[PDB]
């Protein structure tokens, strides 16, 4: 086909700023590119056509631009609605889409606030034993876990998830789960996760004991 | 090999497209 | 006032079939060719099929050539996608679009498949507990399909509530729920998650205690 | 699209060349 080269694939800028996406396509298009803004639960909408061409209704704030393989869309004075993922699609030889460049927010650094959960009285009896970690509201998105039970930090069994920026305070959090059997957490005693943030030069740790 | 339509589209685009071919719904 | 409404996703199992639907309304359904467009887990966009205004022409790329058929009912103002020998490559939010040029102008908000082998799994609900603040929680493991819902206080907690994204483990999927209160309505009040599992038939209601 | 526009009617060079890919 004609492939969309699309860059960066991830972007974060200030609110009343401006940010520039790229599409290089793999051969001349003759300016037959749209441009579309995707928010999560939303469908699509477009918001270019023809390389510059602004679909009525669209705040002039978005623009395009570019002819035989290289184009480029812009937001002038980001507002929160602009936070979202946009795609380009080339449509001269058929149609085929960007792969997306996310739009986040920029904001001040911010510290995780760190808590530990010990498996309930509920789990345990099913026969398994989860230990639970946030690491809630910091940025940048970007952060490490260790585990440490009784001195050892272990890694199997773990598994972690993290979030899209919140809506709230433009920060990430980040979920840290690790999980044992019924009786490997009943073996040991000290359970800790330390959180590690560029914020931060020493991890906050967080832990508790049998209790 | 006959055609389908009284206007010769095929005809007419393969002159008109070339190894390009077509696609049903217009760019423009 | 163009309206796409796309219906009939569901889980499937490898192999099986389903046949997706898009209500039109707000223009003239039989002018516009009309395509489905699907997004993949990785947020990919990718052309599924295609089908002209009067149901003449028809496209579908070769991922999916033979196994999809597009239809469209113009006095119903109905685009439809009956699919077949589905594999969970065909996992995705299947976007009903509308094209009076060929870029799309119009979006539906989706519908959603899975396809897997696994089965349906009702989830395991349990209470995550240890300032002006604490944080709680409630963790939901082992657990299919998606989604889950979770809400605290059956939603009049709003704030300090992070919901995290199921990760795929083994055939089911674990995932939690954070809330922030205030450490003056805790434990003097009680806050409970309510979850929710529509494929399961499933709503529990778990209270933290301390 | 194209057979519903250009196949019970000529349509012209230009518009053909819309179609094209
Ligand atoms: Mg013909």
């Amino acid at each position: 086909d004609i492939q969309m080269t699309q860059s960066p694939s991830s972007l974060s800028a200030s609110l009343g700023g401006r940010v520039t996406i790229t599409c290089k396509a793999s051969q001349d298009i003759n300016k037959y590119l749209a441009w579309y803004q995707h928010k999560p639960g939303k469908g699509p909408r477009l918001l270019i056509h023809y390389t510059s061409t602004l679909q009525p209704g669209i705040p002039s704030r978005f623009s395009g631009s570019g002819s035989g393989r290289d184009y480029s869309f812009s937001i002038s004075n980001l507002e929160p609605e602009d936070v979202a993922t946009y795609y380009c699609l080339q449509y001269d030889s058929l149609l085929s889409f960007g792969a997306g460049t996310k739009l986040e927010l920029k904001r001040a650094d911010a510290a995780p606030t760190v808590s530990i959960f010990p498996p309930s009285s509920e789990q345990l009896t099913s026969g398994g034993a989860s230990v639970v970690c946030f690491l809630n509201n910091f940025y940048p998105k970007d952060i490490n876990v260790k585990w440490k039970i009784d001195g050892s930090e272990r890694q199997n069994g773990v598994l972690n998830s993290w979030t899209d920026q919140d809506s709230k305070d433009s920060t990430y959090s980040m979920s840290s789960t690790l999980t044992l059997t019924k009786d490997e957490y009943e073996r040991h005693n000290s359970y800790t996760c330390e959180a590690t943030h560029k914020t931060s030069t020493s991890p906050i740790v967080k832990s508790f004991n049998r209790n | 090999n006959q055609h389908l339509c009284g206007s010769h589209l095929v005809e007419a685009l393969y002159l008109v497209c070339g190894e390009r071919g077509f696609f049903y719904t217009p760019k423009a | 006032e163009v309206q796409l409404v796309e219906s009939g996703g569901g889980l499937v199992k490898p192999g099986g079939s389903l046949k997706l639907s898009c209500t039109a309304s707000g223009f003239a359904f039989s002018d516009y060719d009309m395509s489905w467009v699907r997004q993949t887990p990785e947020k990919r966009l990718e052309w599924v099929a295609f089908i002209s205004n009067g149901g003449y022409s028809t496209y579908y790329p070769d991922t999916v050539k033979g196994r999809f058929t597009i239809s469209r009912d113009n006095a119903e103002n109905t685009l439809y996608l009956q699919m077949s020998s589905l594999k969970s490559e065909d996992t995705a939010i299947y976007y009903c679009a509308r094209q009076g040029l060929r870029y799309f102008d119009y979006w539906g908000l989706g519908t959603t498949l899975t396809v897997s082998s696994a089965k349906t799994t009702p989830p395991s609900v349990y209470p995550l507990a240890p300032n002006s603040m604490v944080t709680l929680g409630c963790l939901v493991k082992g657990y299919f399909p998606e989604p889950v819902t979770v809400t605290w206080n059956s939603g009049s907690l709003s704030s300090g509530v992070h919901t995290f994204p199921a990760v795929l483990q083994s055939d089911l999927y674990t995932l939690s729920s954070s809330v922030t209160v205030p450490s003056s309505t805790w434990p003097s009040e009680t806050v409970t998650c309510n979850v929710a599992h529509p494929a399961s038939s499933t709503k529990v209601d778990k209270k933290i205690v301390p | 699209g194209i057979v519903e526009q250009c196949c019970t009617s000529i349509c012209s060079l230009y518009q053909l060349e819309n179609y094209c890919n």
